[PDB]
């Protein structure tokens, strides 16, 4: 008895917003309230056909004509102004809490069995490891994806905002704090306890995160890129398009949300890649590789279906992984 | 049997151009992606003289004219 | 006596569409000018997350699925980056005359229904139902997911007698509960205004304004539209949010559903709480229809007992049947 | 003797859905109005595996796909 629920759904916790980019100078970031926004321009590029050419069945005259001719595109570019070297990135984060309770569930026995399972997990230990690793992903600058690559110094400011007034302020170093090792610190433990009390349901956690990444004058920044379906018959020449808001370049919210949950260090394959993002069938698209494969028994659906139904617990780290997939949210069950 | 002749422009636009094939006594103009050969629309022609009188009759000058050409060919020809 | 082959009831407590706009807390007093929240558009690259069929649990199939694109386009609605609150306003007419059907065949069933609702009203007024509707106006049930995880929520209700406001109320939607029903002076004054409106003894026009301090740039949730993703050109946007001219909106029926969440005597339990008033009272979002017609608590069962056979149910089920008549619907065969 | 199995969707469209009946060793798909049971077109099938390979082979995603299914079944099958 006690089959799986055909409809499961969890709304996400750790809600970010889109991060608006603005540019300015270093050692004036203590008055970085009024810095002008980074604007998305649009330049023209001329290049070559320098891709791997299918020289298996083709006319040689066509291959010679195709690579001796230029290609005349048009791209969107986002640079700093030439009198500024520091990029500012600002977003807000809400930590909701009440992670175990689904927002859609057919069964009433599977639902309260799941609630008792998550209550057992919150009973024998807090959210302390999960919140510690989320506070590590806030403390470094994972959400600065390519903007972190090749920077002199990165500084992350985190404010706890209770009313109009700031309640608690932190200040960090994203290069001293590592990209791969989950070390310890006093203020990392304080931020992790704030995030854990947000996840448990004690208070209302609102966070403002401001990141200063010194790059250089006039260098290119990297907003997230858009999708231009059904415009090849209107525009045609433009190939790259950057995401913006009302006259400011910005990164998407789901990409920062992906950056915050790169926690999974317990996937069975190896350890040379460091942490990966918490996913069902926990996978990386740049690697093209489904780590945490379902023919082994560390898949999220398998661990859920034997830790809720069959009452057999997995190891402690796999329990951390399953509660991380519940904090992530998603459309579970069968689609 | 479709022997390649030439591309219709000097420059490609967005990896897109117009290739010219000799299809028997006719002549073909395909709107092709140059890196993989995926055609998105072709049109039959017979003589290169009338093809050039059609192409130079299009409004525009250069890459705008071949933009007009690819927009003309890349829509479905009406019955 | 047999019940009629055609019944109908027009709805009472009919709201308008909400209009969302954003601004600053401690400036909500002067809020007749706030710019409306607009529905913008972003792109999403998804992932493989649904349950595999376990016949496709191969390495190569997962690797091909991860290399496969899952690009989509969705609608989002956010606050501006300097605004931290959400203004939501709508108006509400309270009609009254909540026992008379608007269509009926049998002239005898009509008169029997009239004196049945009349002896309900003579036994007790609309005071308990209007108490519960004043509670669902008092807290912020019509802020569905916007309430969930908010700093502070506040609700302003005005009575509109003419072009000028006559009576005002100022509430606290977090201190006023979501789980039970209580008593207070301003709550009972608003409940008596609604009860005077439901008994045909006046004209009640209420506008309700709610403020929810969320945060800068956060995602508000307008109501989502039904779109059929069929085989058109290249795939369109897969999430359409409802809007009006230059403003993101909540539907009127979503607010009307959040007002009539009253029922606490469906025979399952009191552990869950109040559900919406409905014939075959069904919370479809959790896939379970409470108040099944296999028991003796269905609305059609209570109606056909208490009008035809003149056997009265419990007072709580009388409240349920009169809330169903206030709801409106297509009744009869 | 036509035992009910399931509806083919999670949501009804316009009080219309597709019910699934087990008709012997075959299997039935009826386009039914859910409130009164009036069928407006059915189609015979044999296995649930080929029925799902037919249904997931239809163009669309979700209610658009079952709109395609009801438009396909609700026309008269040609001789």
């Amino acid at each position: 008895i006690l089959s799986t629920a055909s409809v499961l759904a969890f709304e996400r916790k750790l809600d970010p917003s889109d991060a608006l980019m603005s540019a300015g100078a270093w050692a004036q970031r203590d008055a970085s309230q009024e810095w002008p926004a980074v604007t998305v321009r649009e330049k023209s590029v001329r290049g070559t056909i320098s891709n791997r050419l299918k020289t298996k069945d083709r006319d040689p005259a066509k291959l010679d004509a195709s690579i001796q001719s230029p290609n005349l595109q048009t791209v969107d570019v986002a640079n700093l102004p030439s009198d500024a070297d520091t990029l500012k990135v600002r977003f807000t984060l809400r930590v909701l809490g009440g992670a175990g309770t689904p927002s859609a569930c057919n069964d009433a026995a599977y639902r309260d069995k799941l609630l008792q399972t998550v209550a057992t997990y919150v009973n024998d230990q807090g959210f302390a490891e999960l919140a510690r690793r989320y506070a590590h992903n806030l403390a470094n600058a994972r959400f600065l994806w390519r903007n972190r690559v090749g920077a002199e110094a990165v500084e992350v400011r985190i404010n706890h905002i209770r009313q109009g007034e700031v309640a608690r302020a932190w200040r960090f170093d994203a290069l001293a704090i590592g990209l791969r090792d989950f070390k310890a610190d006093a203020e990392l433990d304080a931020l992790a306890e704030l995030i854990a009390s947000g996840l448990s349901g004690s208070g209302h956690v609102l966070l403002e995160v401001v990141a200063f990444a010194r790059i250089g004058d006039g260098q290119e920044v990297f907003p997230s890129q858009e999708l231009i379906l059904d415009k090849g018959d209107k525009k045609g020449q433009k190939s790259k398009t950057l995401y913006s808001v009302r006259d400011a370049a910005a990164i998407h919210s789901q990409k920062i949300g992906n950056a915050l949950r790169t926690i999974d260090t317990w996937y069975p394959d190896e350890d040379g890649l460091g942490p990966i993002a918490v996913e069902p069938y926990g996978s990386v698209t740049s690697q093209g590789k489904a780590y945490r494969q379902p023919k082994q028994k560390l898949d999220f659906y398998t661990l859920l279906d034997n830790w809720v139904l069959r009452d057999e617990a997995p190891a402690v780290e796999q329990q951390h992984y399953v509660i991380a997939n519940l904090i992530r949210g998603g459309v579970f069950g069968e689609a | 049997s479709m022997k390649f002749i030439k591309y219709l422009s000097t420059a490609h636009l967005n990896y897109m151009n117009i290739a010219v094939y000799e299809n028997g006594s006719k002549i073909k103009a395909r709107v092709e992606n140059v890196v993989n050969g995926k055609s998105v629309g072709a049109r039959d022609f017979d003589s290169t003289e009338q093809l050039e009188s059609w192409f130079y009759g299009l409004p525009g000058s250069g890459l705008g004219r071949i933009e007009n050409a690819m927009n003309e060919i890349s829509r479905r020809e009406n019955p």
